[PDB]
């Protein structure tokens, strides 16, 4: 009753290929890797916790 | 400026001094947990202990020590994922209605006693509760005596091991109890201990009692068992025995 | 070549004491989970053993080997006071450990409130003060003199070392140092054994059907390893002062050195907790 | 009806299988590895009487709040290591905490089935409201603004509250097991929920209805978090595996698992750039993963007991981990 009606809503949705999503995630990571203090260690002269 | 940090360092001192006072109270109190199946008489027991002096909790004092007894919250029958929180309590109080062998709590489930054994087996063989002792309250003794005294609905109908069982030699009977009643009581008690003693590695033990939830001084029994639990823990830690 | 062989034997007795007590000192301070109320007494005992094994034994070994003393008439008294202080402070810690074990087992509910960090620190300071009072003050005041030509010549010479005392000081030092803690420890351990026996009997009565040498061995390792090594020295110390030349000196030194070797045994008797073993394996 | 439900379920599997062009590993095969990452403890906060089950940072990334089952709720200043507040609690069983985006309020909850809100900027900090409509314990609390809070309880339900009136604006249903975590979107319009029935959903705050369901795991779910982009999320289950899902592709992308690890997972979190996936564990330490390669790149093993919470500052400068030994630690 309730379950059969709910599954119909999620059955018909728009989907894209895995390749596009992977490319988008990789591009975002590559673009924002510069401003990551955990990845590239910050100099000791600009470390609040040091 | 530097004056801001001067006031901040003073704020810590006032706060850190209050925590020292809370060290004494927290370290000098004991916490107990009540467990059992439905309609087992848990609230009746705590009601009697209340007069002596969400979730249901009660605080009382015996001699000079502090005790803190709280219920499990009275939640529905379920998988217990909150049981991991109570991994440092002093002891676990288990209440079981032994006078409910010929009863069903769905309608096609096993008799309520077998449901109590199933719950006890799961609690005893728990990864988190590997160092917590259990105090057993074989509650509702008067009804069980009345059921056995009247001739009907024998134990052998539901538990076929009653015929092959006999009264233990080291089993002191009660003065008012008849031989037909003393045998019935000990059969249920040994049934619960068989699960406990089988998988025990010496870290935790089980303490059985025969109690009536309304007119029995249970307060001394809990206090004495708690003293033994602490004493045994120290002896094991010091390598002796 | 008695010296060449002995040198090594005394030498092992020096390295082992210093190395053995080094692990206990570092492990307790470095790890936060090992800093408990009871561990303070163990730390104090380890410090005392370290001081003794570092200062006393090497000088005695040098005196025994070189067959002469070189420092003079001041370092001799300093070394004597140091060894008396280290011996007296080592024994009295064991009595405190026995007492706090007795308090923990006999009275479980009041044990948490009875002992705290301040009380433990005060007790340790008082024990150290009592130990120091009987070592430096009586020697420096020169209250342990002797009345015969040999002692007078010994104190006149600047190259000879020997221990001469009168009856009163020896008796007082022995009573203060060894005899008083022994009776307390014996009574405490007897009471603890009685409590353990009662608890085991209760356990057996509760669930005997479906289901004490451990206590015997645990108490024996603690008691015998101390008594059988330290009683002979004190009995001969009391005997030889009240009697005239009933025993040779070599026996006196030999019975004295057993007390020094006891410091090696102590960290094996204690510090057997699984946490200690894990820390030692890691480090 | 039963036959119709089974037929509809096959459509979802058929459509998902058609869109699987290639795995994520082959696409990022040529990416140079990050290498070995090592961190050193910078601070250690003490003053908690018992185990710690909650933690949350602030927007300024300087002050944080921690909750313990001793009946206390302490606010720290990690720069100088000085306690600022200590709020006593009516109930000693606390399983969650939160910190308002504006910094004026702090939330709490636990086995008492009641959420509580305290007013920091009054001293005499006291309870402001008590949102008491639930059955079963609470698992997580999050703040949308100064007047909206989302809570997930243990009765397979989630609700959106209203602090001013203390009433439920809307409720979400559909789970068959206890809900254990949630995480708001960066724009605070969508959120997820990891239940104990080995599934996750994607609710809508305005509509109050589910949109998608992911069932890639095989046991209970204990943690969840979003990718900084907002189009992906990672899950940490009772088994040793962590999985990364994608909303647009509606499929599981990549799994992080090791043969040696056989314990559970209690918390997960990402990095500032969404490149590292730090996950806690039950074997007394924490691990650092790689989002695009599933290669371990360091172990944080300075804890003497299991790790129960984990968080990363908004500016991505430090990682704070709590445990059951009542000690917090700041890594950099
Ligand atoms: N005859 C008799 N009945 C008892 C006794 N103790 C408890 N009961 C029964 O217990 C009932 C009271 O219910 P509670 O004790 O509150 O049961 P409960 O606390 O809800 O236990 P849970 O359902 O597990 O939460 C009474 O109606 C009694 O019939 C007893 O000693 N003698
Ligand atoms: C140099 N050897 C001394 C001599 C006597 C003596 C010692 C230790 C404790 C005492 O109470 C003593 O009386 C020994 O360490």
């Amino acid at each position: 009753r309730k379950l059969v009606e709910q599954l119909k809503m999620e059955a018909n949705i728009d989907r894209i290929k895995v390749s596009k999503a992977a490319a988008d995630l990789m591009a975002y990571c590559e673009a924002h890797a510069k401003e990551d203090p955990l990845l590239t260690p910050v100099p000791a002269s600009e470390n609040p916790f040091r | 400026q530097r004056n801001e940090e001067k006031a901040q360092r003073e704020a810590n001192k006032k706060i850190e001094k209050q925590l020292q006072k809370d060290k004494q109270v927290y370290r000098a109190t004991h916490r107990l947990l009540l467990l059992g199946a439905g309609e087992s008489g848990k609230s009746t027991i705590v009601k009697q202990m209340r007069i002596l002096h969400g979730i249901f909790e009660t605080k009382f004092q015996v001699d000079k020590v502090n005790f803190h007894m709280f219920d499990v919250g009275g939640q529905r029958d379920e998988r217990r994922k909150w049981i991991q929180c109570f991994n440092d309590v002093t002891a676990i109080i288990f209440v079981v209605a032994s006078s409910s062998y010929n009863m069903v709590i769905e309608d096609n489930q096993t008799n309520r006693l077998q449901e109590a054994l199933n719950l006890f087996k799961s609690i005893w063989n728990n990864r988190w509760l590997r160092t917590i002792s259990v105090i057993l309250f074989l509650n509702k003794q008067d009804l069980l005596a009345e059921k056995v005294l009247a001739g009907k609905s024998k134990i052998e109908d539901y538990f076929p091991e009653f015929a092959r069982y006999t009264t233990p030699e080291d089993a002191t009977p009660e003065p008012g109890e008849d031989p037909r009643v003393t045998r019935a009581k000990y059969f249920i008690r040994d049934e619960f201990l068989r699960i406990s003693t089988a998988s025990g590695d010496g870290r935790h033990y089980c303490y059985p009692h025969f109690t009536c939830a309304v007119d029995t001084e249970n307060i001394r029994r809990v206090f004495n068992d708690c003293r033994d639990i602490i004493q045994r823990m120290h002896l094991r830690q010091y390598e002796l025995l | 070549v008695w010296v060449v062989g002995m040198g090594i034997v005394m030498s092992l007795i020096v390295l082992a004491i210093v190395f053995g007590n080094v692990l206990v000192i570092t492990a307790i301070a470095k790890f936060e989970r090992l800093q408990t109320v009871t561990n303070y007494f163990i730390t104090s005992l380890a410090c005392a053993d370290l001081v003794m094994g570092l200062a006393v034994v090497p000088f005695g070994a040098a005196h025994i080997l070189t067959k002469t003393w070189t420092f003079g008439n001041f370092w001799c008294e300093f070394w004597t006071s140091i060894d008396v202080l280290c011996v007296t402070a080592s024994i009295e810690t064991l009595c405190v450990i026995a007492v706090d074990r007795y308090f923990a087992i006999t009275s479980p509910f009041k044990y948490q409130s009875l002992l705290t960090k301040n009380k433990a620190r005060v007790i340790i300071l008082m024990v150290w003060i009592v130990s120091g009072l009987t070592s430096f003050l009586p020697i420096q005041m020169h209250w342990y003199r002797a009345t015969h030509q040999e002692a007078i010549n010994c104190y006149a010479e600047e190259t000879c070392c020997d221990f001469f005392t009168n009856q009163a000081y020896a008796i007082a030092s022995s009573i203060v140092s060894f005899y008083v803690p022994l009776v307390i420890m014996v009574f405490v351990y007897s009471r603890v054994f009685q409590e353990a026996k009662r608890q085991l009997q209760k356990i057996d009565k509760s669930e005997g059907r479906f289901h004490e040498h451990k206590a015997l061995k645990t108490l024996g390792i603690i008691m015998g390893t101390f008594t059988l090594c330290w009683l002979p020295f004190f009995i001969v110390n009391i005997v030889h002062v009240i009697q005239d030349n009933l025993i040779r000196k070599e026996v006196y030194i030999l019975l004295n050195w057993i007390g020094y070797v006891n410091s090696g045994f102590n960290p094996l008797i204690y510090c057997r907790s699984p946490d200690f073993r894990i820390a030692f394996q890691e480090l | 009806l039963r036959q119709e439900a089974e037929q509809l379920k096959n459509q979802i599997r058929d459509a998902r299988k058609a869109c699987a062009d290639a795995t994520l590993s082959q696409i990022t095969n040529n990416i140079d590895p990050v290498g070995r990452i090592q961190m050193r403890t910078r601070r250690t906060l003490r003053g908690h009487l018992a185990k710690i089950y909650a933690m949350h940072w602030g927007t300024d990334s300087r002050l944080l709040v921690s909750a313990s089952q001793d009946g206390k709720l302490i606010i720290w200043d990690s720069y100088t290591t000085n306690k600022v507040h200590a709020i006593p609690l009516r109930s000693s069983w606390v399983m969650t905490c939160a910190y308002a985006p504006s910094g004026n309020y702090v939330a709490c909850g636990g086995l008492d089935n009641i959420c509580s809100i305290y007013n920091l900027k009054t001293g005499n900090v006291r309870v402001s409201r008590e949102l008491a409509g639930h059955t079963g314990y609470l698992s997580c609390c999050r703040f949308l603004d100064d007047n909206q809070i989302v809570t997930s309880s243990g009765d397979t339900t989630c609700a959106l509250w209203d602090i001013e009136t203390g009433q439920q604006t809307t409720t979400f249903t559909g789970h068959t097991g206890d809900v254990m975590s949630l995480s708001l979107a960066p724009d605070t319009r969508l959120f997820v929920s990891g239940a104990c029935d080995a599934s996750a959903k994607l609710w809508d705050v305005r509509e109050g209805m589910c949109r998608q369901t992911f069932t890639g795991h095989e046991s209970d779910i204990n943690a969840i978090c979003f990718f900084p982009n907002g189009n992906a999320f990672a899950t940490g289950s009772d088994d040793a595996t962590c999985r990364l899902f994608d909303l647009r592709a509606d499929q599981e992308l990549m799994t992080y698992s090791h043969d040696n690890i056989i314990c559970g997972i209690t918390s997960v979190s990402f990095s500032k750039s969404g490149r590292l996936l730090l996950a806690g564990y039950d074997d007394f330490n924490c691990n650092v993963w790689d989002a695009l390669k599933a290669d371990r790149a360091g172990v944080l093993a300075g804890h003497d007991n299991r790790v129960s919470c984990l968080g990363v500052t908004d500016d991505g400068m430090a990682v704070a981990t709590g445990s059951w030994d009542s000690f917090l630690k700041i890594w950099n």
